């Protein structure tokens, strides 16, 4: 059903768990680069510039 | 409404972007003036002429 | 109520040190981590009342492009030294005071005559050098009272502001049954005679002075 | 609609066969959202009974990419027509003019890079003024039977 | 691109500006020309860089 | 025409206002460049690229899960990352994905025991996709048995 | 595939020199981005006394005091891949140290992917060359542009 | 700059400097506010000059053409190296009459200065690309060849 | 330097006479013959060097060789020649779900092997 | 301390006030922090709920009227509305005949009152028509999808109030001016003179100082702490 306390929960783990994220083609060792994620509320997905 | 960047406008190239959009302004910017003309409820004769 | 809304909550304060601080604001509305934060900006600058230099008779010198005899600092340089140099007065509204110094020896910031209703607050503060031989000067310095910022230049350097730098950050934070929330960290630098509570509270009373007509 | 037009858009639409158009020439009768009904007045029919046009507006329909089709009025209660007129626009179509997409307010700056990377801010005014609003259409079907039993 | 550009869009020979030439210590820098009239830009402005 | 129109409707020549700004209040150094773009809206929205799935469902062949756009969430490694993830110098973000979650469901199921509680360390044993690769050949009419 | 590093280090003391190309007109490539973390095995500048030692590092310090002093010495001796006592895997003296945090990673590393990667895609970058008079004069008269 | 900041102070303090360049290096974008316009770009007003001399060189050849003084297969080669050799000046005109013109009073009047308008501070800068990217939207097109190869 | 590597034998000895042998095989041979085993078998090898395709086909690994290359021949190839794989490189370990050296693997391999 | 005398009231829609009286620094900022309160939070009225006399569920066409229900839907998000007298009201849109629909036609209950009455919210084509539409109104301060609704539910039973995208703000556009200015026994001020347009839902007085009380809400904590 969805709920309210369920977030709170969550906002724990985010800090501990990383995120690897790629491309659709990767060739270098800059593919694999990984991320510690932060909390956001919007779909699309906020990173870097640089990277 | 929407904001576009400056950046890839001269990398791969478009001129009629520019173009477009300064006509745009043109042709809503005497758009915004013939209403005014029937925002005021002044009408007769002046419409037709501008 | 169906108009009230959720006031913001301070009580997350980073206390670096008497001059400089980095405070932090965990609750603020869409349109209000904007707001505030950039209107302050513009009130903690030119609308904050202190005490700075702004005329000066030197005893040997008329002119300030000319350079001292046995000394390392031009006058340019010493005009600046005098400017970062920080003065609070009660009592009176303008005084005239004198810099007699001499000898082999740094240039400190005690060594002036502590006149009627003058309190400083900083004594480590190297205004000048004296080198070889013993050298002597008197400056007859005069201060005014201000708000803002006035230059040399439009005077046809004061420097009345305790603030010394602004920055305010705006960073998006979670809260339970809510979309996005806008925390306002807000960087602040002082050392014109003000801790950073009383500035904040003095705007933030200086503007609500302003608002009550409104009201 | 587009603003900055070019001259095509008025062949296209009523050669396409999406919008409704008229074939003869006469004076419209009843407007409504379902249909559209047409007296002839000017030529009258071959056997007998008058001319009188109809037409069947289509209308929440779908399509093979998965949207929205709806055919809407744009001629007034009780008007003259004549032959070779738009009387109503399909879907994202406006009098004689092909739309597509919309007139949007736009800008050529940075702006602390949320336009980094050819990227795009938007504004709320844009979602408030009802503007790109689609229906994403899906058959969701089911076969039970077939037994010899 | 809005990186790079920035940095440069600040960091230059600038033309004139409002200012001529008025000079600051260290921490009042930033803000005098941040605060009115001094632009951002200028050229020419000597520091006790530390 | 551009500006003899411009010059109908009250407008710039340079096509450039000093605008202050809605947020700050501040007019920009150069004048902004405003227009009207004509944007429009395209059909690969959001949900069609965007999926995510943990855990579920598998192919018929192998004991791997599905193509895509149908039951399970797969979205596909290849070759590419493969040689992308062995340079990364790591051992396990290799074998997590292609040795404990994604060729064995069985190994997928003896570690939905070893994660949830936190005792964690791996045994794989044999990788069950590549006996495909012996099976294969087997039918092939060569024979492959694990001797020794 | 299967090429990397293992074990210490290399014990013969023997490589390849170091020049630039030296292209026909103007410096094409300089001797500074050659050297750039690459061992030395013996190696004698000067005429006759030290200066760079049996198994120290051209990092990014001794670079400049190697280019700035005694510009004069343009040829170095310098290990290579090749250039090793142990044949399975290679020895970690020889390679060079081309990496990101702190210079010189670990023992046993891949190599041979980090080659065949970091010329992986610019194998975008190159383009097929896109469709790329004999005068007795400037051509065959060699000619000096500085002093 | 971050190379040396790299290369001679650390991990610990490093981190520092380059996040900044991001952030406020966007901030600093912003807040110039330039523009992407029309008459922000500035062609050579003598255009029927160079292009009529690149006309008038090659005419010359093609009046050699009709006549007879070059020879079939160098004809091509003349005639393309002198439209070729405009093309160079065209492209010359264009970034001299762009990057050094000025012109403005500083106080004791009289003065010339590096013209800071919309594409050079992409261009020089260094945003992407390169100057002969620039060249086509403003001045000279650039040439393509037959589907042989040949021109 | 990973293409320098198969040589024509020089020299008759316990290797084969002018056949096709490694890098790996004939440092190592020569080495062990100088001054414990064997001085005269201690033969030279003369140097037979390739590109990308033909010299990448020699993989001393029958697992990998049987992915690669044309699988049609080459899983019939390493079934036909009875050979047996018994390696410690990065090729055979990604496929049949065995630990590959790599970063913190070779601290591991340095204790295991 | 300012002072807010001298506004140009042009109609009940637009205004034009200005401000004789602002210190330095104090033009700008009030200016631009008030653009930012004017826009988000602002309590007002639209349309939320509405029962239809005929049509149960959207995405349908009515018998004898040009205007499909989606548009309709809009046509009523735009529609202005001012309550002084309760909290929650449900009306009625007792309408038959040829003509087009104004806005008026409603029984005007207790102390309900409208500022428009010239708005095209439908159309009728046919003779012996009729509509009889149970409108129903909420009130609340941003702009509300349907989704934050259908979160809180508990005790929960219709299903014909067929929902609209609501549109609670008064303000339809927003621009404040600062000029420098002259006054007898002063130095410099800087005059804020305010351009505003409302959508007939907020005359210009109430919503600036309601901003300024809310305002001086947020600031109470800021001098309190």
């Amino acid at each position: 059903r969805e709920e309210a306390v369920v977030w709170d929960i969550l906002d724990e783990v985010i800090r501990e768990h990383p995120v690897l994220l790629n491309r659709a083609p990767t060739l270098h060792r800059l593919g694999i680069q990984a991320f510690e994620p932060v909390l956001i509320e919007g779909k699309a997905i906020q990173l870097h510039p640089l990277v | 409404d929407i904001v576009l960047n400056p950046l890839g406008v001269p990398s791969r190239m478009n001129i009629g972007q520019i173009l477009e959009t300064h006509l745009g302004m043109a042709a809503k910017g005497i758009g915004d003036k013939i209403n005014a003309m029937l925002k005021q409820q002044q009408e007769v004769a002046k419409l037709r002429e501008f | 109520s169906v108009t009230e809304f959720l006031k913001p909550r301070l009580v997350d304060i980073e206390q670096v040190s008497s001059t400089h601080a980095k405070v932090t604001l965990e609750p603020l509305e869409r349109g209000f981590g904007h707001t505030l934060g950039n209107a302050l900006r513009r009130i903690l600058l030119s609308s904050m009342p202190g005490c700075a230099v702004t005329e000066v008779e030197i005893d040997g010198v008329l002119h300030e492009y000319s350079t001292k005899e046995g000394v390392q600092e031009d006058i340019l340089e010493i005009l600046l030294n005098l400017k970062g140099l920080a003065v609070r007065v009660q009592g009176k509204d303008e005084v005239i005071l004198t810099l007699n110094k001499s000898g082999i020896g740094p240039v400190t910031a005690a060594d002036i005559t502590h006149d009627g209703d003058v309190e400083i607050v900083k004594p480590q503060h190297v205004i000048c050098h004296l080198t070889d031989e013993n050298a002597s000067i008197s400056m007859r310095i005069k201060v005014q009272r201000g708000r803002g910022y006035v230059p040399a230049s439009t005077r046809i350097d004061a420097c009345y502001s305790p603030v010394e730098r602004i920055a305010y950050n705006v960073e998006a934070a979670r809260v339970e049954q809510r979309t996005d929330l806008d925390k306002l960290v807000i960087e602040m630098e002082t050392n014109g005679t003000i801790d950073p509570e009383e500035a904040i509270r003095r705007a933030a009373t200086i503007l609500a002075e302003q608002l009550e007509a409104f009201v | 609609k587009p603003l900055v037009g070019t001259g095509m858009e008025r062949a296209v639409a009523v050669d396409s066969g999406v919008t409704a158009v008229a074939k003869r020439g006469g004076v419209v009768q009843y407007v409504d959202a379902s249909r559209i009904v047409i007296k002839v007045n000017e030529d009258e029919m071959y056997p007998g009974e008058a001319g009188i046009d109809i037409y069947n507006l289509t209308k929440y329909t779908r399509s093979n990419q998965n949207t929205c089709i709806n055919q809407m009025p744009c001629v007034s209660l009780g008007e003259p027509v004549e032959r070779g007129d738009v009387l109503a626009d399909g879907p994202s179509t406006d009098l004689g003019e092909l739309a597509l997409g919309q007139n949007m307010r736009v800008a050529f700056m940075p702006w602390n890079g949320y336009n980094f990377e050819d990227s795009i801010l938007v504004s709320e005014r844009v979602v408030q003024e009802d503007r790109f609003t689609t229906i994403h259409i899906q058959e969701l079907a089911c076969v039970s039977r077939d037994t010899k039993l | 691109q809005d990186v790079v550009l920035g940095l440069y869009y600040m960091t230059r020979d600038c033309v004139n500006a409002k200012g001529e030439g008025m000079v600051l210590t260290g921490p009042k820098e930033a803000e005098r020309l941040y605060r009115s009239g001094l632009a951002s830009l200028h050229a020419r402005v000597k520091v006790r860089i530390t | 025409e551009i500006k003899e129109l411009l010059k109908l409707g009250d407008l710039p020549t340079s096509g450039q206002i000093r605008l202050y700004d809605g947020r700050t209040g501040e007019q920009f150094e150069r004048p902004v460049t405003v227009g009207y773009m004509y944007m429009l809206k395209l059909n690969h929205l959001v949900d069609d690229k965007m999926h995510a799935r943990s855990t579920g469902s598998y192919s018929l062949v192998t004991q791997q899960p599905l193509g895509g756009k149908a039951q399970f969430g797969g979205q596909r490694f290849g070759e590419m990352e493969v040689w992308a993830l062995e340079a990364y110098g790591a051992a396990y973000t290799l074998q997590e994905m292609l040795t404990v979650k994604s060729d064995d469901v069985n190994g997928r199921t003896k570690m939905y025991k070893n994660i949830v509680d936190g005792n964690h360390q791996m045994e794989p044993g044999m990788p069950e996709s590549f006996n495909v690769l012996l099976k294969e050949i087997r039918s092939l009419g060569i024979n492959i048995e694990l001797e020794d | 595939q299967d090429l990397v590093v293992t074990e210490d280090d290399c014990g013969t003391h023997e490589g390849i020199m170091m020049t630039p190309v030296i292209e026909g007109g103007d410096v094409k490539e300089p001797l500074r981005d050659r050297v750039l973390g690459r061992v030395t095995a013996e190696d004698v500048l000067k005429p006759g006394t030290a200066d760079i030692l049996v198994p120290r590092n051209t990092l990014l310090h001794e670079q400049w005091c190697d280019l700035l002093e005694e510009n004069s010495v343009d040829a170095v001796k310098v290990r290579s891949v090749v250039s090793c006592d142990t044949d399975f895997g290679v020895c970690a003296h020889c390679y060079g140290r081309d990496l990101a945090r702190g210079h010189i990673i670990n023992k046993g590393e891949a190599i041979g992917v980090i080659a065949a990667q970091s010329i992986g895609e610019p194998g975008t970058q190159l383009t097929m060359r896109t469709f790329h008079a004999s005068r007795a004069a400037a051509e065959s008269s060699i000619q000096v542009k500085n002093k | 700059m971050l190379n040396t900041c790299y290369r001679i102070l650390g991990l610990k303090p490093t981190v520092i400097f380059a996040d900044q360049i991001m952030y406020t290096g966007f901030a600093y974008a912003a807040r110039s506010g330039a523009s992407v316009g029309i008459d922000d770009m500035v062609i050579p007003e003598k255009k029927h000059e160079i292009i009529s001399e690149a006309e008038a060189e090659v005419a010359e050849i093609q009046e050699q053409f009709q006549s007879g003084l070059v020879t079939a297969g160098e004809r091509y080669n003349k005639v393309i190296d002198i439209w070729a050799a405009a093309n160079d000046r065209v492209s010359k005109a264009m970034m001299d009459n762009l990057q050094t013109e000025t012109v403005i009073n500083r106080d004791g009047q009289e003065e010339k200065q590096v013209s800071f308008n919309s594409i050079y501070m992409m261009a020089d800068s260094g945003a992407r690309g390169s100057a002969a990217q620039i060249r086509q939207l403003a001045g000279m097109r650039g040439l393509m060849a037959k589907p042989d190869g040949s021109i | 330097r990973q293409m320098l590597r198969k040589a024509t034998i020089v020299n008759a000895g316990s290797s084969d006479f002018l056949e096709g042998e490694q890098v790996e095989y004939s440092r190592v041979k020569i080495a062990n013959r100088e001054l414990e085993a064997n001085g005269k078998v201690g033969a030279t090898y003369s140097r037979d060097l390739l590109g990308i395709t033909k010299a990448s086909l020699a993989t001393e690994s029958f697992i990998s060789a049987a992915s690669f290359q044309e699988t049609t021949r080459v899983l019939t190839e390493a079934a036909v020649a009875g050979k047996r794989d018994e390696l410690r490189g990065l090729k055979e370990n990604v496929i049949v779900g065995r630990l590959i050296p790599a970063g913190t693997g070779y601290a591991y391999h340095q204790d295991r092997m």
